[PDB]
């Protein structure tokens, strides 16, 4: 779930990703 | 001109730390992710980490998590990577690269020229520069060969040009060689038309920044 | 981190040939990227998102693939293509690069222009004598540079250095310098360099007599 590009950290998809 | 500017080289003592710069221009520095890549002949291109200048947010490769620290300055639009307690394994080329377009997928479409790091305890030594004179030979020739032996210096690199950069065609500056003495040696040659050896003056300019040495040598033709 | 394996390591191509290089990944990835890197320079974006060409990249280049198997292919190999091409992936963090496939141009035969350089006056005024033999613009890379001192073949006391293949003419240049002390350098008269290479009709020799001119 952790993005290589830091500008992703607060994206809809990363947040959804953490909602395993 | 979207561009990323990095210093050419840095000499670090084993144990010390070094902070590398990577200035950006031609685009807004805070809307793109800056990435750093390591390169060695043996372990290839390795991704170190990235930072988003508009946030300060950072992402690391586990491998360089305790070795690198990434920072960004908004006002000067510069990205930084600090390498701590360097060892021989840290000697390599380091690139900074901007990424863009998450769409299809990311893209390293703007890279820096790369800063070459050498970690060594050895002291800096200036180059001795000798002329490689073009004899008249038994061969009449249409083209003669001119050279400059830049030897016994440390550490890399040494910049060599001809006539203040005016002569570029026909130049071959050879890869440095570490001599048994632990110092580097190098040669720079140029072919030129034979008849110009008496009209033109050929000067080789050696620059060895890491020792603040600049030498201009005249290579004098020999009547043989 | 996903492992990208490239092949072949070295790809020899004659000017005008149509070649392809592959890239395989330890596990599936959505897109693969290609970068071209000439020595001393930063790797250049060449192909992005599996099939798209980057700015200033000729139509001869192309790329395709899926899942774990991708490829870059050149329809008409040209001289300026010599370089290492690198594979790259963004599907997993940390993003990884492949080991690279080095492309070298198998151009037509080219004999070296050989020159021999006696040690400078300033150099001996320091105790050391370096004698350089120059092999210019030749192909293939395989060339035999043999130092002769007083008509006797020398060995182990000389180092060689080669440039990378030139982007316009695809040849190499080589410097072989013999280094020895002033004291030993003064023990002989004739210092020669003998060169044998596919290109020249017969092994050439460029020499000089110590301190004659």
């Amino acid at each position: 779930c952790e993005p290589a590009n830091p500008s992703e950290k607060n994206s809809p998809s990363t947040q959804y990703c953490y909602s395993i | 001109q979207v561009q990323l500017q990095q210093p050419g080289a840095e000499l670090v003592k084993p144990g010390a730390s070094v902070k590398m710069s990577c200035k950006a221009s031609g685009y807004t520095f805070t809307s793109y992710n800056m990435h750093w890549v390591k390169q060695t002949p043996g372990r290839g291109l390795e991704w170190i980490g990235a930072i988003y200048p508009g946030n300060g947010d950072t992402s690391y490769n586990q491998k360089f998590k305790g070795k690198a620290t990434l920072t960004a300055d908004k006002s000067s639009s510069t990205a930084y990577m600090q390498l701590s307690s360097l060892t021989s394994e840290d000697s390599a080329v380091y690139y900074c690269a901007r990424s863009t377009y998450y769409g299809g997928d990311w893209y390293f479409n703007v890279w820096g020229a790369g800063t070459t790091v050498t970690v060594s305890a050895a002291s800096t030594k200036g180059p001795s520069v000798f002329p490689l004179a073009p004899s008249s030979k038994s061969t009449s020739g249409g083209t003669a060969a001119l050279g400059c032996l830049v030897k016994d210096y440390f550490p890399e690199p040494v910049t060599v040009s001809w006539n203040s950069g005016a002569l570029t065609s026909g130049v071959h500056t050879f890869p440095a060689v570490l001599q048994s003495s632990g110092l580097y040696s190098l040669s720079s040659v140029v072919t030129v038309p034979s008849s110009s050896l008496g009209t033109q003056t050929y000067i080789c300019n050696v620059n060895h920044k890491p020792s603040n040495t600049k030498v201009d040598k005249k290579v004098e033709p020999k009547s043989c | 981190q996903i492992v990208l394996s490239q092949s072949p390591a070295i790809l020899s191509a004659s000017p005008g040939e149509k070649v392809t290089m592959t890239c395989r990944a330890s596990s599936s990835v959505s897109y693969i990227h290609w970068f071209q890197q000439k020595p001393g320079s930063s790797p250049k974006p060449w192909i992005y998102a599996t099939s798209n060409l980057a700015s200033g990249v000729p139509v001869r280049f192309s790329g395709s693939g899926s899942g774990t198997s991708y490829s870059l292919t050149i329809s008409r190999v040209e001289a300026e293509d010599a370089a290492t091409y690198y594979c790259q992936q963004w599907t997993s963090n940390p993003p990884t690069f492949g080991g690279g496939t080095k492309l070298e141009i198998k151009r037509t035969v080219a004999a070296p222009s050989v020159f021999i350089f006696p040690p400078s006056d300033e150099q001996l005024k320091s105790g050391t004598a370096s004698v350089v033999c120059l092999l210019n613009n030749f192909y293939p890379r395989e060339a035999k540079v043999q130092w002769k001192v007083d008509n006797a073949l020398q060995s182990g006391n000389s180092q060689e250095s080669v440039t990378e293949q030139d982007s316009k003419d695809s040849t190499y240049s080589l410097s072989s310098t013999l280094t020895l002390s002033k004291a030993d350098y003064e023990k002989h008269k004739v210092y020669a360099c003998e060169v044998t290479h596919q290109g020249l009709s017969s092994p050439v020799t460029k020499s000089f007599n110590r301190g004659e001119c």
